Protein backbone atom coordinates (compact mmCIF):
# COMPACT_ATOMS: atom_id res chain seq x y z
CA UNK A 1 0.00 0.00 0.00
CA UNK A 2 1.52 3.01 -1.45
CA UNK A 3 0.25 6.01 0.45
CA UNK A 4 -0.73 9.04 -2.07
CA UNK A 5 -0.87 12.61 -0.59
CA UNK A 6 -3.70 15.21 -1.03
CA UNK A 7 -4.07 16.46 -4.93
CA UNK A 8 -0.93 14.23 -5.48
CA UNK A 9 -1.02 13.39 -8.95
CA UNK A 10 2.64 11.27 -9.57
CA UNK A 11 2.88 8.47 -7.54
CA UNK A 12 6.52 7.47 -7.59
CA UNK A 13 7.44 3.76 -6.46
CA UNK A 14 10.50 1.76 -6.37
CA UNK A 15 11.42 -1.84 -5.57
CA UNK A 16 14.99 -1.73 -4.31
CA UNK A 17 17.03 -4.44 -6.39
CA UNK A 18 16.09 -8.10 -6.37
CA UNK A 19 16.04 -11.46 -8.58
CA UNK A 20 12.68 -11.51 -10.89
CA UNK A 21 12.44 -15.12 -11.42
CA UNK A 22 8.81 -16.42 -11.28
CA UNK A 23 7.09 -13.16 -11.32
CA UNK A 24 3.92 -13.56 -12.91
CA UNK A 25 2.45 -9.60 -13.59
CA UNK A 26 1.26 -6.52 -12.06
CA UNK A 27 -2.31 -5.86 -10.59
CA UNK A 28 -3.01 -2.59 -9.21
CA UNK A 29 -6.08 0.09 -8.22
CA UNK A 30 -6.04 3.21 -6.00
CA UNK A 31 -7.86 3.05 -2.35
CA UNK A 32 -8.87 5.43 0.43
CA UNK A 33 -7.01 5.49 3.64
CA UNK A 34 -10.53 6.43 5.26
CA UNK A 35 -11.55 3.31 4.06
CA UNK A 36 -8.90 1.13 4.58
CA UNK A 37 -7.68 0.00 7.89
CA UNK A 38 -4.07 -0.69 8.81
CA UNK A 39 -4.12 -4.40 9.45
CA UNK A 40 -1.61 -5.77 11.14
CA UNK A 41 -2.80 -3.80 14.25
CA UNK A 42 -4.91 -5.47 16.76
CA UNK A 43 -7.26 -2.48 16.99
CA UNK A 44 -6.78 1.05 15.05
CA UNK A 45 -8.14 4.32 16.95
CA UNK A 46 -7.75 6.32 14.06
CA UNK A 47 -10.44 3.93 12.07
CA UNK A 48 -13.61 6.14 11.90
CA UNK A 49 -15.02 4.09 9.39
CA UNK A 50 -17.52 0.86 8.72
CA UNK B 1 55.58 -9.13 7.10
CA UNK B 2 55.34 -6.72 4.58
CA UNK B 3 53.96 -8.41 1.25
CA UNK B 4 51.03 -9.79 0.68
CA UNK B 5 49.43 -9.15 3.99
CA UNK B 6 47.83 -5.16 3.07
CA UNK B 7 47.15 -4.07 -0.03
CA UNK B 8 48.29 -0.07 -1.47
CA UNK B 9 45.25 0.56 -3.61
CA UNK B 10 42.71 3.30 -2.24
CA UNK B 11 40.20 0.73 -0.21
CA UNK B 12 38.16 1.83 2.84
CA UNK B 13 37.84 0.27 6.09
CA UNK B 14 34.45 0.50 7.25
CA UNK B 15 31.54 1.40 4.87
CA UNK B 16 28.74 2.91 5.62
CA UNK B 17 25.23 1.21 3.51
CA UNK B 18 22.18 3.79 3.47
CA UNK B 19 18.74 1.48 3.30
CA UNK B 20 18.08 0.55 -0.37
CA UNK B 21 14.12 0.56 1.04
CA UNK B 22 12.61 1.08 4.11
CA UNK B 23 9.52 -0.46 5.04
CA UNK B 24 8.17 1.03 7.87
CA UNK B 25 4.58 -0.15 9.67
CA UNK B 26 2.82 0.54 12.39
CA UNK B 27 4.84 -2.18 14.82
CA UNK B 28 7.92 -2.64 13.04
CA UNK B 29 10.21 -1.63 10.46
CA UNK B 30 11.97 -3.43 7.91
CA UNK B 31 15.83 -1.96 6.63
CA UNK B 32 17.01 -3.24 3.20
CA UNK B 33 20.43 -3.06 2.52
CA UNK B 34 23.02 -3.58 -0.51
CA UNK B 35 26.08 -5.00 1.17
CA UNK B 36 28.11 -4.80 -1.66
CA UNK B 37 31.72 -6.98 -1.16
CA UNK B 38 33.92 -6.04 -3.86
CA UNK B 39 36.12 -7.87 -5.86
CA UNK B 40 39.39 -9.48 -3.39
CA UNK B 41 37.60 -8.21 -0.32
CA UNK B 42 36.62 -9.80 2.61
CA UNK B 43 33.92 -9.17 5.08
CA UNK B 44 33.39 -10.94 8.62
CA UNK B 45 29.72 -10.46 9.48
CA UNK B 46 30.73 -10.37 12.92
CA UNK B 47 32.22 -6.51 12.04
CA UNK B 48 28.91 -5.93 10.43
CA UNK B 49 25.92 -3.76 12.85
CA UNK B 50 23.33 -1.54 12.71
CA UNK C 1 -6.78 -50.48 -7.95
CA UNK C 2 -9.27 -49.38 -5.80
CA UNK C 3 -11.85 -49.90 -8.80
CA UNK C 4 -14.30 -51.30 -6.43
CA UNK C 5 -14.91 -47.70 -4.60
CA UNK C 6 -16.38 -45.86 -7.80
CA UNK C 7 -19.77 -46.20 -8.56
CA UNK C 8 -20.44 -48.71 -11.33
CA UNK C 9 -22.47 -47.54 -14.59
CA UNK C 10 -23.47 -50.47 -15.65
CA UNK C 11 -20.73 -53.16 -14.88
CA UNK C 12 -17.80 -50.85 -15.09
CA UNK C 13 -16.55 -48.50 -12.57
CA UNK C 14 -17.27 -44.85 -12.98
CA UNK C 15 -13.20 -43.89 -12.35
CA UNK C 16 -12.39 -40.14 -12.82
CA UNK C 17 -9.72 -38.56 -14.70
CA UNK C 18 -5.67 -38.65 -14.44
CA UNK C 19 -5.43 -35.51 -15.35
CA UNK C 20 -8.32 -33.82 -12.59
CA UNK C 21 -5.50 -34.75 -9.62
CA UNK C 22 -4.04 -31.63 -9.30
CA UNK C 23 -5.32 -27.93 -9.64
CA UNK C 24 -3.79 -24.85 -11.34
CA UNK C 25 -6.45 -22.28 -9.84
CA UNK C 26 -4.62 -18.93 -9.72
CA UNK C 27 -5.95 -15.28 -10.10
CA UNK C 28 -5.16 -14.27 -13.03
CA UNK C 29 -3.25 -17.26 -14.59
CA UNK D 1 20.30 -12.59 -7.81
CA UNK D 2 19.69 -15.74 -5.71
CA UNK D 3 16.46 -15.25 -4.05
CA UNK D 4 18.14 -17.38 -1.51
CA UNK D 5 17.78 -16.67 1.62
CA UNK D 6 20.96 -17.74 4.34
CA UNK D 7 18.46 -16.82 6.71
CA UNK D 8 16.33 -20.35 7.80
CA UNK D 9 14.90 -19.16 11.35
CA UNK D 10 12.33 -20.94 13.39
CA UNK D 11 10.11 -20.21 16.38
CA UNK D 12 11.30 -22.92 18.64
CA UNK D 13 14.82 -21.79 18.32
CA UNK D 14 15.90 -19.11 21.03
CA UNK D 15 18.87 -16.87 19.14
CA UNK D 16 18.35 -13.97 22.08
CA UNK D 17 19.12 -16.74 24.70
CA UNK D 18 21.78 -18.47 22.24
CA UNK D 19 23.86 -15.01 22.45
CA UNK D 20 23.70 -14.41 26.22
CA UNK D 21 24.93 -18.19 26.80
CA UNK D 22 27.97 -17.50 24.62
CA UNK D 23 28.77 -14.69 25.64
CA UNK D 24 29.35 -16.25 29.43
CA UNK D 25 31.44 -18.78 27.72
CA UNK D 26 33.86 -17.01 25.46
CA UNK D 27 34.66 -13.85 28.18
CA UNK D 28 34.20 -12.17 31.22
CA UNK D 29 30.59 -11.40 31.58
CA UNK D 30 30.95 -9.19 34.80
CA UNK D 31 32.53 -6.50 32.38
CA UNK D 32 30.61 -3.73 30.77
CA UNK D 33 30.51 -3.08 27.15
CA UNK D 34 28.42 -0.01 26.04
CA UNK D 35 28.84 -0.68 22.37
CA UNK D 36 26.90 -3.67 22.49
CA UNK D 37 24.57 -2.49 25.74
CA UNK D 38 26.70 -5.55 27.08
CA UNK D 39 25.83 -4.97 30.55
CA UNK D 40 24.42 -8.39 32.62
CA UNK D 41 21.53 -7.86 34.46
CA UNK D 42 22.61 -8.57 38.32
CA UNK D 43 21.17 -8.30 41.17
CA UNK D 44 22.62 -7.39 44.28
CA UNK D 45 23.26 -10.49 46.77
CA UNK D 46 22.32 -8.77 50.04
CA UNK D 47 18.71 -7.97 48.42
CA UNK D 48 17.82 -11.37 47.02
CA UNK D 49 18.85 -13.05 50.51
CA UNK D 50 19.22 -12.15 53.29
CA UNK E 1 -27.15 -35.32 -19.88
CA UNK E 2 -23.80 -37.30 -19.48
CA UNK E 3 -20.51 -35.87 -19.16
CA UNK E 4 -17.79 -37.04 -21.87
CA UNK E 5 -16.12 -40.20 -21.28
CA UNK E 6 -13.32 -42.63 -22.02
CA UNK E 7 -13.55 -46.59 -21.96
CA UNK E 8 -9.96 -47.50 -21.35
CA UNK E 9 -13.07 -52.11 -18.59
CA UNK E 10 -12.86 -48.85 -16.33
CA UNK E 11 -14.63 -45.57 -17.23
CA UNK E 12 -12.59 -42.80 -17.67
CA UNK E 13 -13.96 -38.87 -17.45
CA UNK E 14 -13.02 -37.18 -20.79
CA UNK E 15 -11.84 -33.77 -20.61
CA UNK E 16 -12.92 -32.42 -23.68
CA UNK E 17 -15.74 -29.60 -24.05
CA UNK E 18 -14.27 -27.81 -21.11
CA UNK E 19 -13.78 -24.52 -20.74
CA UNK E 20 -10.63 -22.70 -22.30
CA UNK E 21 -9.28 -18.78 -22.37
CA UNK E 22 -8.96 -18.47 -26.50
CA UNK E 23 -8.02 -15.63 -28.91
CA UNK E 24 -11.25 -16.61 -30.88
CA UNK E 25 -15.20 -17.17 -29.52
CA UNK E 26 -15.33 -20.79 -28.27
CA UNK E 27 -18.93 -21.55 -30.20
CA UNK E 28 -17.65 -21.11 -33.61
CA UNK E 29 -14.79 -23.69 -33.29
CA UNK E 30 -16.17 -26.37 -30.77
CA UNK E 31 -18.57 -26.98 -28.56
CA UNK E 32 -18.96 -26.30 -25.45
CA UNK E 33 -19.86 -29.13 -22.64
CA UNK F 1 -33.09 23.63 -33.58
CA UNK F 2 -31.86 26.44 -30.67
CA UNK F 3 -29.44 23.63 -29.52
CA UNK F 4 -26.43 25.41 -28.04
CA UNK F 5 -22.67 24.89 -28.80
CA UNK F 6 -21.89 21.64 -26.63
CA UNK F 7 -18.47 19.78 -26.50
CA UNK F 8 -18.15 15.99 -25.60
CA UNK F 9 -17.12 15.03 -22.35
CA UNK F 10 -15.95 10.92 -22.41
CA UNK F 11 -14.91 8.53 -19.55
CA UNK F 12 -14.70 5.33 -18.53
CA UNK F 13 -15.90 3.54 -15.05
CA UNK F 14 -14.22 -0.04 -14.66
CA UNK F 15 -15.63 -0.83 -10.78
CA UNK F 16 -14.98 -4.33 -9.10
CA UNK F 17 -11.29 -5.29 -11.29
CA UNK F 18 -7.96 -4.92 -10.76
CA UNK F 19 -5.78 -3.24 -14.01
CA UNK F 20 -3.72 -6.10 -14.79
CA UNK F 21 -0.72 -6.01 -16.22
CA UNK F 22 0.82 -9.53 -16.92
CA UNK F 23 4.55 -9.81 -17.07
CA UNK F 24 4.69 -11.82 -20.18
CA UNK F 25 6.05 -11.41 -23.72
CA UNK F 26 2.62 -10.76 -25.53
CA UNK F 27 0.55 -10.32 -22.29
CA UNK F 28 -1.23 -13.43 -22.91
CA UNK F 29 -2.25 -16.09 -19.78
CA UNK F 30 -0.21 -18.86 -21.45
CA UNK F 31 0.30 -20.07 -18.21
CA UNK F 32 1.27 -18.84 -14.74
CA UNK F 33 4.86 -19.23 -14.96
CA UNK F 34 5.24 -16.94 -17.71
CA UNK F 35 7.51 -16.80 -20.18
CA UNK F 36 9.12 -13.66 -19.25
CA UNK F 37 9.71 -15.15 -15.17
CA UNK F 38 11.75 -18.23 -16.91
CA UNK F 39 13.95 -16.06 -18.52
CA UNK F 40 17.13 -15.96 -18.25
CA UNK F 41 17.62 -11.96 -18.07
CA UNK F 42 15.17 -12.25 -15.18
CA UNK F 43 16.00 -15.64 -13.86
CA UNK F 44 20.03 -15.58 -13.18
CA UNK F 45 20.20 -11.52 -12.69
CA UNK F 46 18.92 -8.94 -10.03
CA UNK F 47 16.74 -6.09 -11.39
CA UNK F 48 16.25 -2.76 -9.98
CA UNK F 49 12.00 -2.00 -10.73
CA UNK F 50 10.95 1.81 -11.10
CA UNK F 51 7.09 1.92 -11.36
CA UNK F 52 5.18 5.74 -11.74
CA UNK F 53 1.74 6.00 -11.26
CA UNK F 54 0.50 9.16 -12.98
CA UNK F 55 -3.66 9.38 -11.21
CA UNK F 56 -6.31 12.01 -10.93
CA UNK F 57 -5.96 14.22 -8.00
CA UNK F 58 -8.06 14.03 -5.54
CA UNK F 59 -8.86 16.08 -2.09
CA UNK F 60 -8.57 13.13 -0.06
CA UNK F 61 -5.31 10.87 0.93
CA UNK F 62 -5.67 8.10 -0.84
CA UNK F 63 -3.52 4.63 -1.26
CA UNK F 64 -2.02 2.44 -4.11
CA UNK F 65 -2.52 -0.99 -3.94
CA UNK F 66 -0.38 -3.17 -6.32
CA UNK F 67 -0.28 -6.94 -6.13
CA UNK F 68 2.79 -7.99 -7.11
CA UNK F 69 1.87 -11.28 -8.09
CA UNK F 70 4.02 -14.20 -6.76
CA UNK F 71 3.66 -17.81 -6.13
CA UNK F 72 2.26 -18.08 -2.47
CA UNK F 73 2.48 -21.74 -2.71
CA UNK F 74 2.23 -24.20 1.03
CA UNK F 75 3.61 -28.18 1.02
CA UNK F 76 2.20 -29.94 4.01
CA UNK F 77 3.58 -32.84 5.04
CA UNK F 78 2.13 -35.02 7.72
CA UNK F 79 4.07 -37.88 9.11
CA UNK F 80 3.31 -39.13 11.97
CA UNK F 81 -0.16 -39.24 14.20
CA UNK F 82 0.03 -35.21 15.59
CA UNK F 83 2.50 -34.13 13.48
CA UNK F 84 1.65 -31.45 11.12
CA UNK F 85 5.06 -30.31 8.57
CA UNK F 86 4.83 -27.29 6.57
CA UNK F 87 7.07 -25.72 3.93
CA UNK F 88 6.70 -22.17 2.43
CA UNK F 89 7.75 -20.50 -0.51
CA UNK F 90 6.60 -18.11 -2.40
CA UNK F 91 8.62 -16.02 -5.62
CA UNK F 92 9.84 -13.66 -6.08
CA UNK F 93 8.64 -11.42 -3.25
CA UNK F 94 9.99 -14.11 -0.42
CA UNK F 95 9.69 -13.98 2.98
CA UNK F 96 12.18 -16.89 2.67
CA UNK F 97 12.61 -20.61 4.11
CA UNK F 98 9.24 -20.70 6.10
CA UNK F 99 9.79 -24.87 6.86
CA UNK F 100 7.92 -25.43 9.88
CA UNK G 1 11.12 -38.95 -3.32
CA UNK G 2 10.46 -41.96 -5.44
CA UNK G 3 14.21 -42.28 -6.45
CA UNK G 4 15.72 -41.54 -2.99
CA UNK G 5 12.53 -41.70 -0.46
CA UNK G 6 13.40 -41.04 3.76
CA UNK G 7 13.07 -44.49 5.30
CA UNK G 8 10.53 -45.61 7.60
CA UNK G 9 11.86 -45.63 11.31
CA UNK G 10 10.13 -48.11 13.21
CA UNK G 11 8.18 -47.80 16.87
CA UNK G 12 8.91 -50.06 19.38
CA UNK G 13 6.79 -51.09 21.30
CA UNK G 14 8.54 -52.69 25.04
CA UNK G 15 5.67 -54.38 26.34
CA UNK G 16 4.00 -56.65 23.36
CA UNK G 17 7.55 -56.94 21.85
CA UNK G 18 6.07 -55.90 18.43
CA UNK G 19 7.02 -53.09 16.45
CA UNK G 20 4.62 -50.60 16.83
CA UNK G 21 4.43 -49.49 13.11
CA UNK G 22 7.40 -47.62 11.10
CA UNK G 23 6.28 -44.01 10.49
CA UNK G 24 9.29 -41.62 7.82
CA UNK G 25 12.58 -40.47 9.80
CA UNK G 26 10.91 -36.46 9.30
CA UNK G 27 12.91 -35.58 12.13
CA UNK G 28 16.34 -35.83 10.87
CA UNK G 29 15.68 -34.22 7.51
CA UNK G 30 18.37 -32.01 6.72
CA UNK G 31 16.73 -28.38 5.14
CA UNK G 32 18.25 -27.72 1.51
CA UNK G 33 15.63 -24.99 0.63
CA UNK G 34 18.05 -22.53 0.69
CA UNK G 35 20.97 -24.53 -1.02
CA UNK G 36 21.62 -23.83 -4.94
CA UNK G 37 22.49 -27.05 -7.17
CA UNK G 38 25.95 -27.05 -6.11
CA UNK G 39 24.64 -28.33 -3.14
CA UNK G 40 21.25 -29.64 -3.37
CA UNK G 41 23.19 -32.49 -5.69
CA UNK G 42 25.80 -33.00 -2.82
CA UNK G 43 23.03 -33.47 0.10
CA UNK G 44 21.17 -35.72 -2.33
CA UNK G 45 24.11 -37.89 -2.84
CA UNK G 46 24.04 -38.11 1.25
CA UNK G 47 20.37 -39.17 1.10
CA UNK G 48 20.84 -42.02 -1.49
CA UNK G 49 24.42 -43.16 0.27
CA UNK G 50 22.50 -43.75 3.48
CA UNK G 51 19.82 -45.62 2.06
CA UNK G 52 22.38 -48.07 0.55
CA UNK G 53 23.99 -48.12 3.79
CA UNK G 54 20.27 -49.13 5.42
CA UNK G 55 19.74 -51.90 2.39
CA UNK G 56 22.99 -53.08 3.52
CA UNK H 1 -9.75 -27.50 -33.69
CA UNK H 2 -9.31 -28.20 -37.47
CA UNK H 3 -12.23 -31.20 -36.96
CA UNK H 4 -15.31 -28.79 -36.34
CA UNK H 5 -17.25 -28.22 -38.94
CA UNK H 6 -17.76 -24.76 -40.33
CA UNK H 7 -20.96 -22.28 -39.13
CA UNK H 8 -23.40 -22.04 -41.71
CA UNK H 9 -27.10 -20.63 -41.86
CA UNK H 10 -29.19 -23.19 -41.01
CA UNK H 11 -26.59 -26.44 -41.20
CA UNK I 1 8.47 -36.56 30.59
CA UNK I 2 6.56 -35.38 33.84
CA UNK I 3 7.18 -32.51 35.79
CA UNK I 4 5.96 -31.53 39.55
CA UNK I 5 6.46 -28.11 40.22
CA UNK I 6 5.59 -25.99 43.66
CA UNK I 7 2.56 -24.72 42.76
CA UNK I 8 2.25 -20.82 41.94
CA UNK I 9 -0.63 -18.05 42.16
CA UNK I 10 0.24 -17.45 38.66
CA UNK I 11 0.39 -18.63 34.76
CA UNK I 12 3.53 -20.01 34.80
CA UNK I 13 5.99 -21.51 31.98
CA UNK I 14 7.49 -24.52 31.52
CA UNK I 15 10.89 -24.06 29.26
CA UNK I 16 12.18 -26.91 28.19
CA UNK I 17 15.34 -27.47 25.99
CA UNK I 18 15.35 -30.35 23.96
CA UNK I 19 19.42 -29.82 23.42
CA UNK I 20 20.07 -30.54 19.29
CA UNK I 21 22.57 -30.04 16.65
CA UNK I 22 21.10 -26.81 15.22
CA UNK I 23 24.34 -26.83 12.57
CA UNK I 24 25.07 -24.85 9.30
CA UNK I 25 27.06 -25.85 6.38
CA UNK I 26 27.49 -22.64 4.03
CA UNK I 27 28.63 -22.32 0.92
CA UNK I 28 29.31 -20.02 -2.05
CA UNK I 29 30.27 -21.25 -4.96
CA UNK I 30 30.06 -18.00 -7.27
CA UNK I 31 30.07 -14.71 -6.68
CA UNK I 32 26.75 -13.45 -5.11
CA UNK I 33 25.73 -16.78 -4.44
CA UNK I 34 25.12 -18.17 -0.69
CA UNK I 35 24.19 -22.03 -0.28
CA UNK I 36 23.66 -22.91 2.76
CA UNK I 37 22.09 -25.99 4.41
CA UNK I 38 20.23 -26.25 7.59
CA UNK I 39 20.33 -29.69 10.05
CA UNK I 40 19.04 -30.29 13.29
CA UNK I 41 18.51 -33.66 14.87
CA UNK I 42 16.13 -35.01 16.41
CA UNK I 43 13.85 -31.73 16.01
CA UNK I 44 14.07 -31.01 12.63
CA UNK I 45 12.51 -28.56 10.24
CA UNK I 46 12.48 -30.81 8.07
CA UNK I 47 12.98 -31.23 3.63
CA UNK I 48 11.94 -34.16 1.13
CA UNK I 49 14.07 -34.96 -2.21
CA UNK J 1 -21.97 -51.67 -40.39
CA UNK J 2 -24.47 -48.46 -40.35
CA UNK J 3 -21.92 -45.94 -40.28
CA UNK J 4 -23.67 -44.54 -43.69
CA UNK J 5 -26.68 -43.44 -41.50
CA UNK J 6 -24.16 -40.89 -39.95
CA UNK J 7 -23.41 -37.38 -41.38
CA UNK J 8 -19.91 -36.84 -42.75
CA UNK J 9 -17.86 -34.55 -40.81
CA UNK J 10 -15.38 -34.60 -43.51
CA UNK J 11 -14.50 -37.78 -44.44
CA UNK J 12 -15.31 -39.78 -41.43
CA UNK J 13 -18.63 -40.34 -40.68
CA UNK J 14 -19.41 -38.65 -37.27
CA UNK J 15 -20.89 -41.29 -34.89
CA UNK J 16 -22.31 -40.47 -32.07
CA UNK J 17 -20.77 -41.14 -28.42
CA UNK J 18 -21.29 -44.65 -26.60
CA UNK J 19 -22.23 -43.35 -23.17
CA UNK J 20 -25.63 -41.76 -25.01
CA UNK J 21 -27.28 -45.19 -25.52
CA UNK J 22 -29.11 -45.39 -22.35
CA UNK J 23 -30.44 -43.29 -20.02
CA UNK J 24 -29.92 -43.25 -15.83
CA UNK J 25 -32.08 -40.29 -14.46
CA UNK J 26 -33.98 -41.32 -11.47
CA UNK J 27 -35.71 -38.81 -8.59
CA UNK J 28 -32.26 -38.12 -7.51
CA UNK J 29 -30.66 -41.54 -8.07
Amino acid sequence: LYPIPANATNVPISIPSRNWAAFRGWAFTRLKTKETPSLGSGYDPYYTYS
Amino acid sequence: PTHDVTTDRSQRLTLRFIPVDREDTAYSYKARFTLAVGDNRVLDMASTYF
Amino acid sequence: NFASLAPRHGSRPFMGNWQDIGTSNMSGG
Amino acid sequence: ASQLNAVVDLQDRNTELSYQLLLDSIGDRTRYFSMWNQAVDSYDPDVRII
Amino acid sequence: PRPPVEEPAVETVSPEGRGEKRPRPDREETLVT
Amino acid sequence: KTAVDSITQKKFLCDRTLWRIPFSSNFMSMGALTDLGQNLLYANSAHALDMTFEVDPMDEPTLLYVLFEVFDVVRVHRPHRGVIETVYLRTPFSAGNATT
Amino acid sequence: SKEIPTPYMWSYQPQMGLAAGAAQDYSTRINYMSAGPHMISRVNGIRAHRNRILLE
Amino acid sequence: GLRFPSKMFGG
